[PDB]
RNA sequence: CAGCCACCCGAGAUUGAGCAAUAACAGGUCUGUGAUGCCCUUAGAUGUCCGGGGCUGCACGCGCGCUACACUGACUGGCUCAGCGUGUGCCUACCCUACGCCGGCAGGCGCGGGUAACCCGUUGAACCCCAUUCGUGAUGGGGAUCGGGGAUUGCAAUUAUUCCCCAUGAACGAGGAAUUCCCAGUAAGUGCGGGUCAUAAGCUUGCGUUGAUUAAGUCCCUGCCCUUUGUACACACCGCCCGU
RNA sequence: AGGAGUGGAGCCUGCGGCUUAAUUUGACUCAACACGGGAAACCUCACCCGGCCCGGACACGGACAGGAUUGACAGAUUGAUA
């Protein structure tokens, strides 16, 4: 989609902070919740995280009304080239053990 | 069931395709042979419209673009 | 524009601004203790939800 | 708590309903304690299921 | 504010539904059976029966931490 | 034979008569409607009336305008405006006389062709 | 014997539902679904918003129903009894209402309670009961149709959402051939709740309230089971099959 | 055996026919026809007349520092602050 490379590069960071992305099925909800106070549509996070799947950087399930996508090693390499992060930073799913 | 056959309405609505411009020289007017650059457009007077932003000139009024204000000749 | 135009409409009390929470369908709604589900979403989810046939 | 429902997934056929049923039970105990030997008593590890709601009067 | 107690439990009955839905859906191919959700103070266990339990978990946790990422986010509990 | 007059009161001062003094003597609805208030669009309307009815030479009926609306027929204003009303497909043209005011643009739109009934066939009488 | 009938004692001597086999139907549903395979379409789109129409349109035919044709009734006052239950919502706007005041009314304005055996509520239901006027006729039966006003919900009420008032006052005098459902707190009268629901029940699903006539049997009608019997059927009588 | 009926009236509803720009359509014996929880003003919505939008992922080539995105006014809407 056209959207603002601000609201994209957004999405990024949540998507590489916690590794994972719910969302409900509306194009019409104006304001994701979590990405909230950043002013980014429901229907941009859709389309980004659709455009990511269909590369192959996430794993995309549907259940009642709501996507939940995974990212996957080769998600969590093009995002850490994207937004340029340190090699030693890596999401929540990876932590802990 | 059948076909649309909606030639009565219309022959097809062109879209609108946007006249290409060469660049932003008729903006700034440097060109004083002391290095003095005049500019040929006002700019516009909003908090988020600094020095950066101008206003175009139809044969009235001025007009923004970025947030939409207008003030006329008159 | 296209921005105050598009989903412009009213959707505040009728059928259209109602669906089921699972299949996003319009038709045979139960809003009653608000399980807002339709009635085939009802009964496939019924044993799940606790509501069990006694009578 | 009733909910009586058309059978079919459609308007076809003899019009047999379900009547599905849920059930909530209700108790109530009324005790003279310190809050702190309330607190012992409430966490026994309760079976499943049960909601408690200890209140102060 | 608070809900009435009819509602309150169509409601726990509504996420039970919804979250078995889910689970079926992600790890039918690791034998999910069912789930049971444990209600403590301050804390919710969710068991998840399923024949493959180091699938379920994948390697060092990764996949349950991921789900459990999953719930926090879909069902809004505090994180 | 007499001139036209609406509650009582004549041509002229239903044009000079406010909104407010309108709702006494419309009706219960066409009160409420004015009360609740005419929202955007119908000003719009209203606009395009008023420079049409000015625009028109001496003597000369207005040009047509033409609209979606199920309008007021608000006070004289729109009387002597000629008014296109969408019926479903087609704007059929009609005059404000003084005798439609406090009635709805639709009123004068018909919506469907009266049903003029044909032999029976098929299965009519199984 | 298996059991059947009657009677005593007894709260009760058959409460009502739910679930329900083998096997089958080209029964219904792709219009419930992020259930679906194949086609079709996919950017002047069969995707999706947004205006306006429609879905109601009316010579006529056919189903389910509501209100009646009155006096075992209408009207007007008076009196006095229920049960099932639902109430403030993820998105989600929209709850049930006591009390005070204003207005015939429908309503309006302030104030509180209630997330409910806590408030509405002691749910002051209707029929029924008591008294009144009418007086056998389309009558004060009955309320279709239609006019003029007033409110409410909604973003819009016109093709009239709903409600109120005053007017208007149609057929209908118990219904032909032909048919439905019913065996006891039952049929039938009578209201009340839930669903639908911004606005809303002549529908449906439940609840009480008043409360019977008749029957305790039979294959006569209608089916549907068997059993014996016949078949040239076996895709099974919507079969098979003969001749010009 | 009977009870309440209805088939007759008026109205309300569903079905056919007729009509229509369109009157979306599924289901015609029991086993369709106050059924699709189907009481449609908008929405619903499928149908008809108009008009915006892409919410045409991704891969491969073009174009590109100007690819492309909004937009106030007047026209125009053969309805609109599209
Ligand atoms: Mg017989
Ligand atoms: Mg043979
Ligand atoms: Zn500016
Ligand atoms: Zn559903």
């Amino acid at each position: 989609m056209l959207m603002p490379k601000k609201n994209r590069i957004a999405i990024y960071e949540l998507l590489f902070k916690e590794g994972v992305m719910v969302a409900k099925k509306d194009v019409h909800m104006p304001k994701h919740p979590e990405l909230a106070d950043k002013n980014v549509p429901n229907l941009h996070v859709m389309k980004a995280m659709q455009s990511l799947k269909s590369r192959g950087y996430v794993k995309e399930q549907f259940a009642w009304r709501h996507f939940y996508w995974y990212l996957t090693n080769e998600g969590i390499q093009y995002l850490r080239d994207y937004l340029h992060l340190p090699p030693e930073i890596v999401p929540a799913t990876l932590r802990r053990s | 069931k059948k076909r649309k056959k909606k030639s009565y309405t219309t022959p097809k609505k062109n879209k609108h395709k946007r006249k290409k411009v060469k660049l932003a020289v008729l903006k700034y007017y440097k060109v004083d042979e002391n290095g003095k650059i005049s500019r040929l457009r006002r700019e516009c007077p909003s908090d988020e419209c600094g020095a950066g932003v101008f206003m175009a000139s139809h044969f009235d009024r001025h007009y923004c673009g970025k947030c939409c204000l207008t003030y006329c000749f008159n | 524009g296209h921005q105050q135009l598009y989903w412009s409409h009213p959707r505040k009390f009728g059928q259209g601004s109602r669906s089921c929470r699972v299949c996003s369908n319009r038709h045979g709604l139960i809003r009653k203790y608000g399980l807002n589900m339709c009635r085939q979403c009802f009964r496939q989810y019924a044993k799940d939800i606790g509501f069990i046939k006694l009578d | 708590l009733r909910i009586t429902t058309r059978k079919t997934p459609c308007g076809e056929g003899s019009k047999t309903w379900d009547r599905f049923q849920m059930r909530i039970h209700k108790r109530l105990i009324d005790l003279h304690s310190p809050s702190e030997i309330v607190k012992q008593i409430t966490s026994i590890s309760i079976e499943p299921g049960v909601e408690v709601e200890v209140t102060i009067a | 504010v608070q809900i009435s107690k009819k509602r309150k439990f169509v409601a726990d009955g509504i996420f039970k539904a919804e979250l078995n839905e889910f689970l079926t859906r992600e790890l039918a191919e690791d034998g999910y059976s069912g789930v049971e959700v444990r209600v403590t103070p301050t804390r919710t266990e969710i068991i998840i029966l399923a024949t493959r339990t180091q699938n379920v978990l994948g390697e060092k946790g990764r996949r349950i931490r991921e789900l459990t990422a999953v719930v926090q986010k879909r069902f809004g509990f505090p994180e | 034979f007499r001139k036209f007059t609406y509650r009582g009161v004549d041509l002229d001062q239903l044009l000079d008569m406010s909104y407010e003094q309108l709702m006494q003597l419309y009706s219960a609805r066409q009160r409420r409607r004015l009360n609740r208030g005419l929202r955007r669009k119908q000003h719009s309307l209203l606009k395009r009336l008023r420079k049409a009815k000015k625009e028109a030479p001496p003597m000369e009926k207005p040009e047509v305008v033409k609209t979606h609306l199920r309008d007021m027929i608000i006070l004289p204003e729109m009387v002597g405006s000629m008014v296109g009303v969408y019926n479903g497909k087609t704007f059929n043209q009609v005059e404000i006389k003084p005798e439609m005011i406090g009635h709805y643009l639709g009123e004068f739109s018909i919506t469907y062709k009266p049903v003029k009934h044909g032999r029976p066939g098929i299965g009519a009488t199984h």
